[PDB]
């Protein structure tokens, strides 16, 4: 309930500085996409900088692929 | 493995949208 909502907020508060150091321009979007997955992987990404990089690099490619689809329309 | 590009943006200090 509201406890899991606070858990999801604080996980974003821990992930955002690390992602902002990695990808500062689109840090807010990558944190929002990564926050959708289960919390078990989120706690692992904070302990391993390599696992965080893999999820962030996957998230940046997702936004890049969606921007091309949105540009193909108008 | 599925990531949503339309996921709500996370801004520190304000409650995240799509919060269930």
């Amino acid at each position: 309930p509201l406890g899991s909502q606070e858990q999801k907020q604080m996980l974003g508060e821990r992930l955002f500085p690390l992602i902002q150091a990695m990808h500062p321009t689109l840090a807010g979007k990558i944190t929002g996409m990564l926050l959708e997955i289960d919390n078990s992987e989120l706690l692992h990404m904070l302990e391993s900088p390599e696992s965080l990089r893999s999820k962030v690099d996957e998230a940046v490619a997702v936004l890049q692929a969606h921007q091309a689809k949105e540009a193909a329309q108008k | 493995s599925n990531l949503n590009p339309n996921a709500p943006e996370f801004h520190p200090g304000v409650p995240w949208k799509g919060l269930q």
